[PDB]
């Protein structure tokens, strides 16, 4: 059947329901509809309230019914959201909320666009897509709003399986920027990356405005199966396997590393090069270990 | 039968009502204010904690 | 006419609903002031554990 729906303010609604339904789920079909969750409403017929656990039948609600609605002033959660400024808003938000929802309940109290918003939460960034309950975001927390000036984008850089990370760039902000970003985010050293963006491939040397990348815009991750500087190591069982580094690693990088291809602990990790013992504190510059050079291990 | 006493009796019901929903409304905001306020108070004090923790910290 | 009476019962219903929800921001502010007393007193804890350094 169809019932009506009026307001103090008469903005009448339909409602195709049936007679067997409960009333949460008569709040949730208004809350589809008109975006009024179903902890600010209060639903009455003949003067009595509507129980959430209650049927329409229940209520003898018959064909062509005219229910009314009262909205409240505040849910069941709120949040304090904090500007930069110092002014201190309050939203009504739910466990479900994605972060998108709240952005733009921040852009409907105080006009900022959701595009030029980041939200933190005890250090960590929101990310468009999951909700509060994810984040484990209570009531009554506090989100710091912080915004992106100067051409504050989010792009997103998915690999060939479907590993998609979410990078905050500027459009003057070069590949091998973006290529860093990677590597501070996920570990990839940047001479292993290959950016792609509308089937071509990025140049270290242009930015993200040369290629015309914008706004939420794709791009593709490919990882080489090789980097620039290799070394090798000799096992104590005499077998040689060989580790991608950098210059720049330190000891608890190859030993991670070398925990990857062979199993191996790292406490029980003892590294040998040229007579000499490898501390876990220095890097491979500090050592002068130069590409294809050979290490041993043995406790 | 005297529907015009009833009628500026519900009249009067009817505006008295309104402004009521009025004041609540007004209070329930400053309410909001209030309770804001005391949100910044209580970070503020969360950031001493956490200085003070920071301090503890550096004792070994 | 009887539009006016409509109108009423749903103002007091709403009166009724404001004040509720009145409550229920003045309860959150009681209980928020109970959290801030607890903060006071673990700064006062924390700067007399500062005092046992030096």
């Amino acid at each position: 059947m169809q019932i009506f729906v009026k307001t103090l303010t008469g903005k009448t609604i339909t409602l195709e329901v049936e007679p067997s339904d409960t009333i949460e789920n008569v709040k949730a079909k208004i809350q589809d509809k008109e975006g009024i969750p179903p902890d600010q409403q209060r639903l009455i017929f003949a003067g009595k309230q509507l129980e959430d656990g209650r049927t329409l039948s229940d209520y003898n609600i018959q064909k062509e019914s005219t229910l009314h609605l009262v909205l409240r002033l505040r849910g069941g959660m709120q949040i304090f959201v904090k500007t930069l400024t110092g002014k201190t808003i309050t939203l009504e938000v739910e466990p479900s909320d994605t972060i998108e929802n709240v952005k733009a309940k921040i852009q409907d109290k105080e006009g900022i666009p959701p595009d030029q918003q980041r939200l933190i939460f005890a250090g960590k960034q929101l990310e468009d897509g999951r909700t509060l309950s994810d984040y484990n975001i209570q009531k009554e927390s506090t989100l710091h709003l912080v915004l992106r000036l100067r051409g504050g984008m989010q792009i997103f850089v998915k690999t060939l399986t479907g590993k998609t990370i979410t990078l905050e760039v500027e459009p003057s902000d070069t590949i091998e920027n973006v290529k860093a970003k990677i590597q501070d985010k996920e570990g990839i050293p940047p001479d292993q990356q290959r950016l792609i963006f509308a089937g071509k491939q990025l140049e270290d040397g242009r930015t993200l405005s040369d290629y015309n990348i914008q706004k939420e815009s794709t791009l593709h991750l490919v990882l080489r199966l090789r980097g620039g500087m290799q070394i090798f190591v000799k096992t104590l069982t005499g077998k040689t396997i060989t580790l991608e580094v950098e210059p720049s690693d330190t000891i608890e990088n190859v030993k991670a590393k070398i925990q990857d291809k062979e199993g191996i602990p790292p406490d029980q990790q003892r590294l040998i090069f040229a007579g000499k013992q490898l501390e876990d504190g220095r890097t491979l510059s500090d050592y002068n270990i130069q590409k294809e050079s050979t290490l041993h291990l043995v406790l | 039968a005297g529907a015009l006493l009833r009628k500026q009796e519900l009249v009067t019901q009817n505006e008295l009502l309104k402004q009521q929903v009025k004041i609540f409304e007004e209070d329930f905001q400053r309410e909001r204010s209030d309770r804001e306020r005391m949100n910044e108070e209580k970070e503020e004090l969360k950031k001493q904690v956490e200085k003070l923790q920071a301090q503890v910290t550096l004792s070994n």
